[PDB]
RNA sequence: GUAACGGGGCUAAACCAUGCACCGAAGCUGCGGCAGCGACGCGCGUUGUUGGGUAGGGGAGCGUUCUGUAAGCCUGCGAAGGUGUGCUGUGAGGCAUGCUGGAGGUAUCAGAAGUGCGAAUGCUGACAUAAGUAACGAUAAAGCGGGUGAAAAGCCC
RNA sequence: CCCGGCGAGGGGAGUGAAAAAGAACCUGAAACCGUGUACGUACAAGCAGUGGGAGCACGCUUAGGCGUGUGACUGCGUACC
């Protein structure tokens, strides 16, 4: 029990995503929106 | 925690580039342009282990052709003779004996002869 | 180990003299370009030329069946615009006899450097006189 | 002399004292292997054609090494269509020395 | 033994200057001097000074005689540009680059 | 008219083949002063073939 | 940043990319595009996740003979070389000591030594009882660590 | 511009019928290797089978800066960086070492992100190309002697 | 001290651990531009590579091939976003 020998618990730490970082990501370039329209746009989406 | 970019950047634009090497003008020297050419050498590359089982094959075929023909057989023939004598030896070896070893490649033709016969 | 290739300082070309005297220009034709590649050799290696020097005698007196003698005709463009020419294998026959067999043949042979340098080893001639006694050419019988 | 073996499903044309490499053996090495299904076996004008096999020939090798071949690369690419995959490969082999041909 | 003279900083583009530096390149020192007088380019006054001081440096600095020297090497870098205005017609400005050269002579008996 | 590419560094070589300059392909030398000069030309100490043609 | 909100060139026709503001985190000298605020970083610990670690770290230094129990831990004077002498005679250097009542005269001798801490039962910490070689506690300070996890 | 067999050429090297050979793909088989999924038995075996992919979903990783571990460890007997070379892994990569450099670097396991660029008529700097090309700004105009000077069409007389 | 215009600039000498730390100064990448050497290239058609491959040069530990550079000739082959 040192500092440099404490883990977290296994499923515990899930990476989160990055969009936009190249193509073996698989979420590269429009970084799972898809292609154009409103939902592809920065600030883009309709409504509740 | 400002990450720079730099050495990272450099080992990556290098790596490519090295493998550039021999390359014309641009293709040897600007990142932007190696990288296109290294991408299209190694998909060649790829295309090419196959292609290269099919020319080689080609080759083989058409020396046993001369040297069946010398031997007074078509290649169609030999091979069709070859196979009811029950003789399993390949192209490459067949074309090496048409090439390094007459007599041998001789007495191949005689047993193709005889199996049609 | 690797598949064989032949060398180009260490192959041998044999000289062989041929009679067009009425063969089928065609037929003649494939048998010349066979041979100027190699194709008949063991040794045959694509990228080199391990054919053999072939002297074709009474180019004059080649055959062609159908109506060709009047009707296959050869096509030129001269490159200045309108310049297209054209003469019957007749017309050929008579003015230029050894072209109908150059022209047969360098269609059969490869396109590219090595093709050109195949042809090179063709020598023709419109009568049954060569000047190539010092190279002892062997009869062929195509 | 030289006899044509198969191994590796490639065959082979060898020479006493020659090394060959071979599809990889599960032999350890300087251990004596036997091929015994030799397809031809000519020692001049003596030749021995196999159908499919020579009576008794069999070739005995030593294996020399195992390792593995120079890395080739593999690119994949899909212009225009946002796809790229790479992967390296190194083959394994085995090299033998031929220690005697016989019938 | 080579002994060497520049002259960095040099007011003129090396393209200009190496046409000069390609005339005497391997000639023996006398016989290059003989060419730089009569050769009229202004890159000429400028090489022949460095292969005078080379000359100069390889007799005073390194105990050489003149008969024996050659211009064994000899080149031209480009040295830093001096970036100016030219205003053109209809208020547009270009960059005049106003090119340097470095130009180097080495000498040697051997 | 301007180009669509640019022209290589070996195009530019290519066309500078033909900018090399030519030395002088031998002077003469004065028969009474021994000064080499352009054939043709005075000499520096204003000789011109053996004659004192100009003073200084 | 620093600037005026005036569009650096027109919309169309100068044959340039299009610009808006000289502060676009694309341009040199441009705002950050995410520029960062200051954070509280701090987590929530529910209560009873902090004293079960402490037990787990409590228990694990008994089993590992890490945990040093005293009955006195003391000093005479406010003296570094007396409380390094008395570390030396116990064979300890690296050492959390964890006392009933933080006296004066242990803390200053104590201050000095950069391996050495003391604290009362009161001021013990996660971080500390790990990274400490040795955690010297007096019974006092034992019975006091008892009632507060229980 | 032949220009309505891809060409040569072909009277079959065309067409019809019948047959047997052969060539021919990244298909199938052989040999070696890797991985996904499911069985069947003890994280390993045996067995079956699968592995082209855009949008997109899921899984697993590399490397970068910073915090702890670290008053530790490496480092003037040479750190980072730069530049070669060799080895090495399925990959991002990793390791070693020559030269340069001349004072820093940092394992491991965790923690946090200004964390990865070829494109955005992207932004800044540097440097190319066209090219030694166009041009040298009123077609009022110069010539010569002497002087000075390292040098004079342009300065002085 | 020496060349140069009592220049610019440089070569020596000297200082310094180091001057390729010389003030245009720590490190000193890349584009871009040169000099030198090896090999190729003046009958040859196209994304410039890739598969095959001779020859030449230079290394090297069986005297063997092997390595490194180059790449005649030849199959295939219309960049990237
Ligand atoms: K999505
Ligand atoms: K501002
Ligand atoms: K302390
Ligand atoms: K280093
Ligand atoms: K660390
Ligand atoms: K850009
Ligand atoms: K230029
Ligand atoms: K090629
Ligand atoms: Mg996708
Ligand atoms: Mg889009
Ligand atoms: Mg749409
Ligand atoms: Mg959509
Ligand atoms: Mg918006
Ligand atoms: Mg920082
Ligand atoms: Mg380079
Ligand atoms: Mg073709
Ligand atoms: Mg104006
Ligand atoms: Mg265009
Ligand atoms: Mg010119
Ligand atoms: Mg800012
Ligand atoms: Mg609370
Ligand atoms: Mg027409
Ligand atoms: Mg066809
Ligand atoms: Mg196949
Ligand atoms: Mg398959
Ligand atoms: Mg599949
Ligand atoms: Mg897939
Ligand atoms: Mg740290
Ligand atoms: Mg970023
Ligand atoms: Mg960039
Ligand atoms: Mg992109
Ligand atoms: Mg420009
Ligand atoms: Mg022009
Ligand atoms: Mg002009
Ligand atoms: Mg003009
Ligand atoms: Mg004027
Ligand atoms: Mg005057
Ligand atoms: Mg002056
Ligand atoms: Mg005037
Ligand atoms: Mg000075
Ligand atoms: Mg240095
Ligand atoms: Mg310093
Ligand atoms: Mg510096
Ligand atoms: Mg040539
Ligand atoms: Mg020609
Ligand atoms: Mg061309
Ligand atoms: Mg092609």
């Amino acid at each position: 029990m040192r500092l440099n020998t404490l883990s977290p618990a296994e499923g515990s730490k899930k990476a989160g995503k990055r969009l936009g970082r190249g193509i073996g990501s698989g979420l590269g370039k429009t970084g799972g929106r898809g292609h154009k329209g409103q939902k592809s746009r920065s600030g883009g989406g309709v409504r509740r | 925690a400002r990450v720079k970019r730099g050495v990272i950047a450099r080992a990556r634009h290098k790596k490519i580039l090295k493998q550039a090497k021999g390359y014309y003008g641009a293709r040897s020297r600007v990142y932007r342009v190696a990288f296109q050419a290294v991408i299209k050498a190694g998909q060649y590359a790829y295309r090419d282990r196959r292609q290269r089982k099919r020319q080689f094959r080609q080759l083989w075929i058409a020396r046993i052709n001369a040297a069946a023909r010398q031997n007074g057989i078509s290649y169609s023939k030999f091979i069709n003779g070859l196979k009811k004598a029950s003789v399993e030896i390949d192209r490459k070896i067949l074309a090496d004996i048409a090439v390094f070893d007459k007599v041998a490649f001789t007495a191949l033709v005689e047993k193709a002869k005889a199996a049609l016969a | 180990m690797k598949t064989f290739t032949a060398k180009p300082e260490t192959v041998k070309r044999d000289w062989y003299v041929v009679d067009a005297t009425g063969k089928t220009l065609g037929r003649l034709a494939t048998e010349l370009a066979r041979r100027l590649r190699g194709k008949h050799k063991a040794e045959y290696t694509p990228h080199v030329d391990t054919g053999d020097y072939i002297i074709v005698l009474n180019a004059d007196k080649v055959a062609v069946t159908g109506n060709k003698r009047t009707d296959k005709v050869y096509y030129h463009h001269t490159g200045h615009i309108g310049g297209i020419k054209q003469a019957t294998f007749e017309e050929m026959i008579a003015r230029r006899p050894e072209r109908v067999i150059e022209i047969a043949v360098k269609g059969m042979l490869p396109k590219g450097p090595l093709g050109r340098a195949m042809f090179r080893k063709l020598k023709v001639y419109a009568g049954n006189e060569h000047n190539h006694a010092a190279q002892q050419p062997q009869v062929l019988d195509i | 002399m030289y006899a044509v073996f198969q191994s590796g499903g490639k065959q082979h044309r060898v020479s006493e004292g020659q090394t060959v490499r071979l599809e990889k053996l599960d032999i350890a090495t300087g251990e004596t292997v036997e091929f015994a299904e030799v397809l031809m076996i000519a020692n001049g004008e003596e030749v021995k054609i196999g159908v499919p096999f020579v009576d008794g020939g069999v070739i005995k090798a030593e294996v020399v090494a195992h390792g593995r071949g120079e890395k080739v690369k593999i690119v994949k690419f899909r212009r225009r269509k946002h796809y790229r995959k790479q992967q390296g490969h190194r083959q394994w082999f085995t090299d033998v020395k031929i220690t005697g041909i016989s019938a | 033994m080579e002994t060497i003279a520049k002259h960095r900083h040099a007011r003129s583009s090396a393209q200009k200057v190496r046409l000069v530096a390609d005339l005497i390149r391997g000639k023996k020192v006398s016989q290059a001097l003989d060419i730089l007088t009569y050769t009229n380019k202004k890159a000429a006054v400028l090489v022949k000074k460095v292969l005078e001081s080379a000359i100069a440096n390889a007799e005073h600095n390194d105990g050489a005689d003149i008969d024996d020297l050659k211009v064994t090497k000899i080149f031209v870098d480009e040295g830093p540009s001096m970036k100016r205005i030219m205003p053109r017609a209809k208020g547009r400005a270009d960059r005049i680059l106003k090119r340097t050269s470095h130009i180097t002579v080495v000498v040697s008996d051997r | 008219a301007v180009q669509q590419n640019k022209p290589t560094r070996s195009k530019r070589g290519m066309r500078r083949s033909h900018d090399a300059l030519t030395a002088v392909t031998s002077l003469s030398v004065d028969k009474t002063s021994g000064e080499k000069h352009l054939r043709h030309h005075i000499t520096a100490d204003g000789y011109y073939r053996g004659r004192k043609v100009i003073a200084k | 940043v620093t600037g005026s909100g005036k569009k650096p060139w027109r919309q169309k026709g100068t044959g340039r990319a299009r610009s808006g503001s000289i502060k676009s985190p694309i341009w040199r000298s441009g705002g950050v595009t995410f520029a960062a605020r200051p954070q509280d970083h701090s987590q929530k610990v529910n209560k009873k996740m902090y004293r079960g670690a402490l037990k787990s770290i409590l228990s694990e230094l008994v089993r590992q003979d890490r945990l040093i129990v005293v009955e006195k831990f003391s000093v005479e004077a406010p003296k570094t070389k007396l409380l390094a002498q008395k570390l030396k005679d116990m064979a300890l250097e690296d050492v959390l000591i964890i006392t009933g009542e933080l006296d004066e005269n242990l803390f200053l001798a104590a201050r000095n030594l950069h391996k050495v801490d003391v604290r009362d039962a009161t001021g013990i910490d996660p971080v500390s009882l790990i990274a400490f070689d040795k955690v010297v506690m007096t019974a006092d300070a034992v019975k006091q660590v008892e009632e507060m996890l229980a």
